Formats: structure tokens, sequence, C-alpha cells
């Protein structure tokens, strides 16, 4: 891993540089992440790849993905109300997890106002 | 916000199943009594190492049937034996009933209640289970408070649970006023297994024993005689039997209480037998002269 | 909302996505505790191309020509769901008894008095950048050789973030910011 960013530390355009670093990110294990910044930050590796390696720019990227494009089917608010009851410990227990995975990775609160009662 | 009123899971061991069976059945139709002897861990998981039967009484089972004159006296004896635990409940029979709590046994188990709050009502039916081990359940009180506010949720929080269903009017009198039931689970040590079912050396002693050979001629020749009488059915099951509809050809040919497979069964049997029959026959002789 | 996809390994370098399989064996067991349930949370990765504007952390907006087939990449719907369902059935069932009550006897004096694929078609359409893209999808996906945004080496063929060198800085480029910018 070391030695492949010594060969792009003579060939460093930050375009090619950036792009390697996102597909060791997405394959990599996250134990291999943390031994890889400590050893390039002594290298005196570009401190624009180190950025990514932490996994932060990434993680920008997708919240931005997810506000965008979510469509939400209002039929989840109705249909928890009238079939389900919030007071039962296994009823109230499948909304929670059905809703949860639903607004997944972007805050919502439209749903915890509305079904406030409930 | 509050409690969880949390109603434990009721491990019941082998040692003190047995004495169960035994004290409750032989004692039909007079009920039996008695208190259960165990160790409460955890919030749910209660270890009901031992059971005894109290002295007999006329009353039957009432709150004063039950005593604790009768429980001190005893516990003093297992004092001395060292095999003393804390009460964790009390059982009684119901012989001519399913699993539910008389409106008198509610107020038996409210006394064990206050005595300890993790006080279980155990209703052991044991004539009228065929299995010996099922409709025998453990209940706990729930409060007439409870009922109306609600908290009957709280105590099955994440947890599948069972609730029984047996007995429809006695059941649902139970239900909804004597008590909650949750899963009541048997376990037991793999030393013990070893025990219940027993090893004897009579087991291969009664292998290497060489019955009669009376008997094995009898069997010979009634096996055969017998498939010679359904050979005969046989016969007429296949003289022609290739028409349409499946159904048709079962009343017809008499496919029905199948004759082609009962000659299989008898076959096999006797088949498999007089093969151990050389094999033993063969060892024993070499093997002893 | 319709946007992931659970990913069973890396595709790219055949190898074990760690995160997404403790995800589901926790995942399993629920029986005994239910809020267990949650960890499946954690195997949700989510799908799309992302082109990024050099090395500025900017999301460019720009498209992509792809060769598909439309019908078979086209956004998932909205759904009825149980509410939906409701309102529309018992408007069926109101109209559907009247109909006969009257149609019957009106009629008689009325007169005496696959492809699982379908591959992606030939033809091009143009896929906005920063969009829910599946992965059959991602593969017709080739960044425009006359336009500015070029990846550095050739396009993967598969969704994930993707670095571009803009040929013209003069030109600006409409931005879509990223969301810690949004927020000072």
């Amino acid at each position: 891993a070391l030695q492949l960013f010594k060969k792009l530390k003579e060939e460093n355009d930050e375009g090619l540089s950036a792009q390697i670093a996102f597909d060791l990110v997405s394959s990599a294990s996250q134990q291999l992440l943390e031994i890889l910044v400590t050893e390039l930050t002594a290298q005196g590796y570009d401190p624009a790849l180190l950025n990514i390696l932490s996994g932060l720019p990434t993680c920008d990227y997708y919240n931005t993905f997810l506000l965008n494009n979510k469509n939400i089917d209002i039929g989840l608010l109705n249909k928890s109300k009238s079939s389900l009851d919030g007071k039962f410990s296994l009823f109230h227990t499948a909304v929670s997890v059905a809703n949860g995975f639903m607004h997944a990775g972007t805050t919502d609160n439209s749903f915890i106002k509305a079904n406030l009662p409930w | 916000t509050g409690r969880d009123d949390t109603k434990e899971t009721v491990y019941i061991s082998s040692i003190a199943l047995l004495k169960m069976l035994k004290h409750g059945r032989a004692g039909v139709p007079m009920e039996v009594m008695g208190l259960m002897l165990g160790e409460f861990v955890d919030d749910y998981t209660v270890n009901v190492v031992d059971v005894f039967a109290m002295p007999q009484s006329g009353t039957g089972v009432s709150v004063e049937a039950v005593d604790d004159v009768f429980q001190a006296k005893m516990m003093d004896m297992l004092k001395q034996t060292g095999r003393d635990q804390m009460v964790v409940g009390w059982y009684h029979s119901h012989p001519g009933f399913g699993c539910w709590l008389s409106s008198v046994d509610v107020n038996t188990q409210k006394s064990f209640e206050q005595l300890n709050s993790r006080a279980v009502a155990v209703v052991v039916d044991p004539i009228q289970s065929v299995k010996g081990k099922v409709v025998i359940d453990a209940f706990r009180l729930i409060d007439t408070g409870a009922l109306i506010n609600n908290l009957e949720p709280r105590q099955t929080t994440s947890n599948t649970g069972l609730l029984n269903k047996a007995n429809i009017q006695a059941l649902i009198h139970g239900l909804n006023r004597h008590y909650y039931s949750l899963n009541i689970d048997y376990h037991k040590t793999a030393k013990e297994t070893k025990m219940l079912m027993n090893l004897h050396k009579e087991q291969w002693q009664s292998g290497l024993k060489m019955y009669d050979y009376e008997e094995k001629e009898e069997s010979n020749l009634a096996a055969t005689k017998s498939m010679v009488k359904i050979a005969e059915q046989y016969s007429k099951r296949i003289e022609e039997e290739k028409e349409l509809t499946e159904e048709e050809l079962k009343t017809r040919y008499v496919g029905r209480q199948d004759p082609k497979k009962h000659l299989s069964e008898t076959a096999d049997e006797t088949l498999e037998n007089n093969i151990v029959s050389v094999l033993t026959a063969g060892v024993n002789s070499v093997a002893i002269k | 909302g319709r946007n992931v996809t659970i990913q069973l390994e890396n595709a790219d370098t055949g190898t074990l996505d760690t995160k997404s399989v403790v995800g589901l064996v926790m995942f399993s067991q629920f029986w005994y505790w239910f809020p267990l349930a949650h960890f499946l949370s954690l195997s949700f990765t989510p799908t799309t191309v992302i082109g990024i504007r050099g090395s500025d952390q900017a999301i460019p907006k720009f498209q992509m020509n792809c060769y598909a087939k439309e019908d078979a990449f086209s956004y998932p719907r909205m759904y009825e769901e149980a509410s939906g369902k409701e309102v529309e059935k018992v408007a069926t069932a109101v109209l559907s008894t009247t109909a006969r009550a009257k149609a019957r006897a009106k009629k008689t004096k009325k007169e005496k008095g696959e492809f699982y694929k379908n591959k992606y078609s030939s033809k091009p359409y143009k896929v906005d950048n920063m969009t829910r893209i599946l992965p059959q999808q991602s593969r017709y996906i080739s960044f425009i050789k006359d336009d500015r945004f070029v990846p550095v080496r050739k396009f993967k063929g598969n969704n994930g973030v993707v670095v571009l060198r803009d040929r013209e800085p003069k030109e600006p480029v409409a931005l879509i910011e990223t969301v810690r910018q949004m927020k000072d």
C-alpha cells in the first residue's frame, strides 16, 4: 500500500492520486486505513490523499445524494396509525424498524412530528 | 417510565419434575401442595432446584392448608443437611381441571407474593396429561390496577414468550384475571441423562442369550403362511389396473389398505430377524467352545 | 428512500465487505431481543456514480450518455400503500354494486323496444450526475469525451466516486455544494 503511494509521489497529479484513494477505501478494511494514514504522514505524502482515506469526503458526498433523491411514501405514516398500536411492544417496534430504514442516512423529522401521539 | 414487571421464565429441573408427576398423579383424586425451593438470579432466570410435599391436609388447597408451621419445620430438617435454599414459590395440583387458579388459589398466591415477589403459582394436571410434561403451567399474579392502566405489554418486552391457550372459559378467566403466563422450560445435566436412561449390563448380556429353537420354527412357519393369503389378493390387484383415474383403481382393486405393501412389511421383519438368529448362533458356538 | 442496495462483497477486488456481513449475522437474531433488528442498517450501501470536479471536492452538474433501455431503469414510483388502497377499493365497491343493479335490466329491454434483461436498447439517453443509478445501468455510462469532465483513467463501469479532470476551469460550471458547506 505504502509502495504504491511512493510511485505516485513522483507521478503526482492530484486527480489521479485521489481516484486511486476512493477505490482503496471502498475495498479495504478499516484496520488497514488506520495504519496507512500514520505511515503516509511520516512519508510527508500529499495531505489531499490523507483526507479521503479518513473517509470524511465520501460521507458528505453521500449525504447530498440521499437528500436530493429520496422519495418517501406518505402511506407509512397513516398505515402505522391505523393497523398498529404504539403501546404494544411488538407492534410499536416494527414500525420503528421500518421507518428507521426508510429515512436512513438523512435527518428526517417529518415522521416524528406527524406521528407524535403514536 | 416505571417497572418492566417482568415474569420469569420458570426453569424446572428434571428432579423436581419427576417428584411432581409421582406425588400428584398417584394422589388423585385428592389434591396435594407444596413449596418450591430454588434460587433467583437475573430478573428473568429462576432455577427451581428442588420441590417437596408439605404434609397433607383435608382443606386440600387453601390459604390455611399451607402454613408457616409446616414451612419452617421442614426447612429446619433440610437446614442441617445443608440442602436448604430459599422458597421461590408454591405448587399445587388440580387433577380434575386444566391449568388455572381458583379464586382461592389467587389468595394463596397473594400470601406467597408478600413473602417473595417472584413467587410462582404452578397448577399441575397430571391425569389428563398423556405425555406427562404437557398441561402444566406456571403463573404469577397481576394486580387489578395493572389491567386498568395497561401494564400487560411491558412484562413481555422484547421477547417472543409463550402465552398458553388451552381451556377457553377457564383460560380466558385466567389470562384476564387469575394470572399472566409466560413460558416454562425444562433443563437438566448430561450426567443425569445417563442416569435417566440407565445403562445396564443386561443390554448386552441379552444379546448372547440364545432363546429356544421352538420359537424360531414358529416364526418361520407363521410369517410364510401369512403372506400366502395376501399373495392371492395381490394377483387380483394387478389383473388389469391400467385404465384411467387413480381413485377408481384404488377402490376397485382394493389398493386401499395396500396388499403389495403389506407383503413387503411381513417379509422385511422376518428377513431381518432370521439374519440376527444365524448371527448370534454362530458367535455363541465358537466363542464358548 | 429507494436509493440503497445491499452489497455482499466488493466486486472490484473480489473480497468481503466486512461491515455488511457483521450487520447480517446480528440482524438474523431478533427472536431473543427485537432491537437487534437495527443492525440491518449497517449493510445498506448507497449506489450512484459521483463525479468530482478536480480536487475542489464539488459536484459538477454534467451528464453522461448511457446506451440502455429507459423503461428498465425508470426511477421506481411512489407506491400506493395501504392508505391509497382503501380509498381506491371502497370507490370501486360502490360502483360495482350500482352497476350490476341497473345494467342487467337495462340491457334486456334496450334493444327490444419479460426479458428480465432487455439490454439497454442502442438508444442513448442522458443520465444526470449524482442520481440514483442501478448497478446494471452504471455499466453503460460513459463520460462524454467532447465534454470537459473526463476520468483520469477510464471509467470503472460501476457506481462509486470517480474523480474527473476538468479541461477548462475558465468556463464556470454549475455546481451542487457538499453538505458541510451548506451548514456554514
